């Protein structure tokens, strides 16, 4: 037997969307099943290169979570958002960043 | 109160050959090693990760890890390799200890197969997981007889090496476990949970410790409709939380979100909600 989770993707900014200012974007992806995963950060559709991430770990439940976060600078004309693709997604699931 | 040391170790068993592994060392919530698999060495992530062993101590305790992982490896292809169907499939290690209220240390050893509980180190035995049966079974008939010398390890390092190395990264951070860190709170609007409803939004980042208290209050009566979120991790060890709350257009006016925090040392954070209502 194999349990397999699918992925909770939750995107949040660590200070207020200060329009102009540097802040942090931050894409938490937990309780998935199996450990591989692939987790992009896109600014306006590209992929971000500049992307640092968590090292695997995994919950009680024995499903795994990452927090992928990047410097950014938020400006009215960009969109944010993070892309998870998993085995239990059939095409890869986006999350847009809402400023809030 | 109660606090652990883990340190849990993935292995993605891919084919006959292809395996690959990850391991960390957590305090609590904070990672405090790595594993480099290439050197095979364990990455300090403080100043403070020796936490009062020696780096003769610590030279032989990778030394200990390099050799369990050839041999764990070693022996689990060689099980797996009598029937390719299974590949590719996970293995998760969560081992380590527990100092309880008083000081009285317990030990941990899980190890679960694909997701789903495998078996146990429980008192002095390899205990099967209900659930998986001729697996656990046999992997535990295996580790009962003929891997022995393994169990004495694993009761060594979890009953007390581990316990001595917890305390001693307890006083070697003890400026960076004990912090408080402050949070800051800002009020936002959601989306319109209906025509004439509005959604106040309230966002506490950035606090260290975990543990805080958000509510939408009128005054002293907090509102019971508002919606907690989940306490999410920031980078360089804080936390993040939301509070929700839609109400009518009109009836917005007077709340406020109020912030409760060990770092606030008394005077909580209180926010009123505005909008449009300010020149
Ligand atoms: C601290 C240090 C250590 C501490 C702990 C250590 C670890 C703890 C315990 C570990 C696990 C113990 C539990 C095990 C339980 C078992 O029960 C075991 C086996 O159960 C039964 O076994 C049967 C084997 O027969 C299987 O039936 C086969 O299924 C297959 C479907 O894929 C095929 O249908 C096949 O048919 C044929 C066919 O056609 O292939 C017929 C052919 O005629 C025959 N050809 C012949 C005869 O020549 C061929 C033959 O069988 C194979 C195997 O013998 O021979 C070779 C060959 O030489 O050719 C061998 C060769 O090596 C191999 N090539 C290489 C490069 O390796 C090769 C190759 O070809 C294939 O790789 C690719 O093709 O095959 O198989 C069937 O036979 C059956 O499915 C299966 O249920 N169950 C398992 O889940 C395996 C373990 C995997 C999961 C366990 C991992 C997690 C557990 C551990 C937890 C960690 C430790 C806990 C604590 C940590 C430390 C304290
Ligand atoms: C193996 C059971 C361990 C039980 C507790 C051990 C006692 C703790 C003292 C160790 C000091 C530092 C060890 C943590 C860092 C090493 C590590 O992250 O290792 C994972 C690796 O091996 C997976 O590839
Ligand atoms: C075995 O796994 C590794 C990792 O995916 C891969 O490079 C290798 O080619 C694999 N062998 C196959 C798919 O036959
Ligand atoms: O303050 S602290 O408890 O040390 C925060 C730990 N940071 C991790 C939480 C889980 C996701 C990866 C980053």
């Amino acid at each position: 037997a194999a349990i397999q989770r699918t992925p909770k993707i939750q995107v949040y900014s660590r200070h207020p969307a200060e329009n102009g200012k540097s802040n942090f974007l931050n894409c938490y992806v937990s309780g998935f099943h199996p450990s591989d995963i692939e987790v992009d950060l896109l600014k306006n559709g590209e992929r971000i290169e500049k992307v640092e991430h968590s090292d695997l770990s995994f919950s009680k439940d024995w499903s795994f979570y990452l927090l992928y976060y990047t410097e950014f600078t938020p400006t009215e004309k960009d969109e944010y958002a993070c892309r998870v693709n998993h085995v239990t997604l059939s095409q890869p699931k986006i999350v847009k960043w809402d400023r809030d | 109160e109660h606090v652990s040391f883990h340190v849990i170790q993935i292995f993605s068993f891919v084919n006959q050959s292809w395996a690959r592994g990850q391991g960390s060392g957590w305090l609590d919530e904070l990672q405090t090693h790595g594993w480099d698999s290439e050197s095979g060495t364990i990455i300090f992530l403080h100043q403070w990760s020796k936490g009062q062993f020696s780096n003769e101590e610590l030279s032989d305790l990778e030394l200990l890890f390099r050799f369990y992982l050839f041999g764990l490896t070693r022996e689990i292809q060689d099980h797996a390799s009598q029937d390719y169907s299974k590949y590719p499939f996970e293995v998760q290690v969560k081992a380590g200890c527990e100092l309880h209220s008083g000081g009285s240390p317990e030990g941990f050893f899980q190890v679960a197969f694909n997701g789903l509980d495998l078996l146990s180190f429980q008192q002095t035995t390899w205990v099967p997981s209900p659930g998986c049966g001729s697996l656990a079974q046999s992997v535990c008939h295996l580790l009962n007889h003929q891997y022995e010398g393994v169990t004495e390890t694993v009761y060594n390092l979890i009953r007390s090496t581990c316990p001595r190395f917890l305390l001693g990264l307890l006083d070697a951070g003890k400026m960076y476990v004990h912090r408080q860190v402050r949070p800051e709170a800002w009020l936002s609007s959601g989306p319109s949970p209906g025509p004439g409803r509005l959604q106040l939004v309230c966002h506490v980042s950035g606090f260290y410790p975990k543990p805080v208290w958000v509510m939408w209050m009128r005054g002293e009566q907090e509102q019971q409709g508002t919606q907690l979120g989940d306490i999410l991790p920031n980078a360089n060890g804080t936390w993040y939380l939301r509070a929700t709350l839609d109400v009518a257009d009109g009836e917005a006016a007077g709340l406020s979100c109020r912030v409760k925090h060990s770092s606030l040392e008394g005077q909580d954070i209180i926010l009123y909600w505005r909008g449009s209502l300010v020149p």
